[PDB]
């Protein structure tokens, strides 16, 4: 009869670790016997994009939360029923939270989207289980083409060279790989410090994943290339240095940087850190 | 004064004109600190060593001079005689510049 | 290894529900040390013990399992490369965890109970063993235990109907194998027969998916004989097992005694328990 | 009038007091709203009904009887001709009470 997924702010943009609250109300015309009252709730991103003839795809989930439902008037339980007589609203309270980090950003735009909904499942006499789902909105606190870029300077005195300074500046064409293509890197290194300095650069990729019971996150060099030591009082320069793209089903995301650095011996190195998104074929 | 090499072929041309004499070229680039540094030096020198050729090859502009030349950052001096690389070092060192031509004239 | 410490950024705090712990762990090396990782485990067990008659009794439960792999700063390559130390600096390691609102079970941190916090970090080193630091942080029952309810449930021809339940046990702690021995009166002037009822429930609060959940499961459990419209009946030393059971934090037990009322909610007692072995 | 009621052998005698008078049993409980109510008219009746004999018994005073007796809950009431029980109903009930006392002296 109804089987509703209500909100207590119905009207809320929820923000990274908020938490998310709520009622699946269920109301019937004739005596029933319930199973169970479940529900789970998910957010998830879609990155999809043409490369040329072939689609190139990230997914990321935010969220993925499961759990059943108990009414006050059950305390033995869920593996314990209920029966449900019409004219009473029978209300099911759930709660949890946004995780920490950065969210999708609700979107339905160029290259897809980021959903956050709650599904309410029910289970009736010998029933198959019915469904209801509802949205909700959810707001993190550049154009996936566009060319990205940054620079960096840091002073890496000396007694004899006060003024001595380390910087880098690199520009890469768009944001979004596909595994197999490379990052054409274009970058412009100047050093007038008293060190012969190292540039190197690197994809480095953070895995999301759930061990127990917590959201953990798995850091790994995933791929990198190294150029001319440049000694001091010189620049050099990257014209298209170029740079290959290659646990369990507990991974839910996967987030990229390329980082395209300078290595200072005995002092601290200088990185730039530019965001990707690498979809698969 | 120091010439501007404006291409591979103002390079040619600069090098067989040029006689027996020694010829310097400053790979060099406009945004370079170190590169900008010297440049006053580099121009200086011309001036005073009159029998020695100066040029200058921006290595944004001409590329293919620069990797013709195997330049791989700047400022980096690359010494010629009779079409033939007798002297190279890299670096924005006034001291060392002065030396190698004076070594090498 | 010169120094390995665990160092919270107020060293004098003691802690409070769903408040958040941090600081960091320092490394300093006589000689250059290539160190495979840093990692940190953040820990709550209280741990209720006693003696019946003179007989080793005793539950253990959880309030904090963290864990974390700890990242240098200027080192942003990841845990497939290791890192190089150095004499001289000294390399310091964020760490950040926030405890769960709700108990952290200091409850029975008396006579009976006590409970432990603390954070180790581990160094873990090319062909060595793993070196540890461990530190420490900080955050009857015997006695009968009574309670009572009443609930009004009312009719045309008896708008002030009432049932209730009034419940008394020896003592909020036993034994698994234990009979719980129970002593209760319910009252029924509502027009309704009422069935009084007794179970044990174990809520555990388990690990699992990121999460944070409880499942409540039925353990032993009776049922009286069904209370006509102007009566009560007794339970007199009427008794309920306390059976063994079979990535949980901890399992929190209870007695309910509850009158269930046709046509009603429950008039429910919720009476907690410690149950251990 | 009510003789209060505090042994199994206390019992046994009006078992014998009474001869062939019926005798009607309320066992009742100091906590229990509805053998409170029912008290005042168990009283009363026994002034009405002196060929029949009333007794009480506290269910918590004499578990032993109580339990002699089958007694499940409060009050429930029970009816003796010469010793062996012919009556019995629990509840609150007034009416059914003297009902019941007549329709069985």
């Amino acid at each position: 009869k109804s089987f509703e997924v209500v909100f207590n702010d119905p009207e809320k943009v929820y923000g990274s670790g908020e938490k998310v609250a709520g009622r699946v109300i269920v109301e019937v015309c004739e005596v029933t016997r319930v199973k169970a009252v479940r529900i789970l709730a998910c957010g998830v991103a879609k990155v999809l994009w043409m490369q040329g003839s072939q689609q190139c795809k990230q997914t990321s989930e935010y969220l993925r939360y499961e759990d059943t439902l108990l009414l006050e008037d059950q305390p033995t339980g869920e593996n314990e029923m209920v029966i449900m007589r019409p004219g009473n609203k029978y209300e099911y309270k759930f709660g949890f939270e946004l995780p920490q980090g950065p969210l999708g950003t609700s979107f339905k735009g160029k290259y897809g989207c980021v959903d956050y909904w709650v599904k309410a499942f029910l289970d009736r006499p010998s029933q198959p289980t019915q469904e209801t789902k509802k949205n909700f909105e959810v707001v993190d606190l550049p154009d996936l083409m566009a060319p990205v870029s940054a620079k960096k300077e840091k002073k890496v005195s000396s007694m004899f060279i006060p003024d001595g300074r380390v910087s880098v500046s690199a520009r890469i064409d768009r944001k979004g790989f596909c595994e197999g293509d490379e990052i054409s890197i274009h970058a412009d290194f100047e050093n007038t410090s008293s060190r012969i300095v190292v540039p190197k650069a690197a994809i480095v990729a953070r895995h999301t994943y759930l061990a127990n019971g917590q959201t953990k996150v798995l850091t790994q060099k995933l791929s990198s290339v190294r150029g001319n030591h440049i000694i001091s009082g010189t620049c050099a320069s990257w014209r298209g240095k170029s740079l290959r793209v290659q646990l369990g089903s507990n991974i839910l995301r996967v987030e990229y940087s390329l980082l395209i650095y300078v290595s200072v011996p005995g002092s601290k190195k200088v990185i730039l850190d530019l965001p990707l998104v690498i979809g698969s074929r | 004064m120091v010439k501007q090499i404006e291409s591979k072929t103002a390079f040619q041309e600069a090098l067989d004109a040029a006689g027996d004499k020694l010829v310097v070229v400053d790979f060099s680039a406009t945004w370079c600190g170190p590169a900008k540094m010297i440049k006053p030096f580099f121009h200086s020198l011309s001036e005073k060593y009159s029998n020695v050729i100066f040029l200058e090859v921006d290595v944004d502009d001409c590329q293919d001079v620069a990797s013709e030349c195997e330049v791989k950052c700047m400022p980096t001096f690359q010494f010629f005689k009779k079409g033939q690389k007798v002297g190279e070092f890299s670096g924005a060192n006034k001291e060392k510049l002065e030396a190698t031509i004076n070594e090498l004239v």
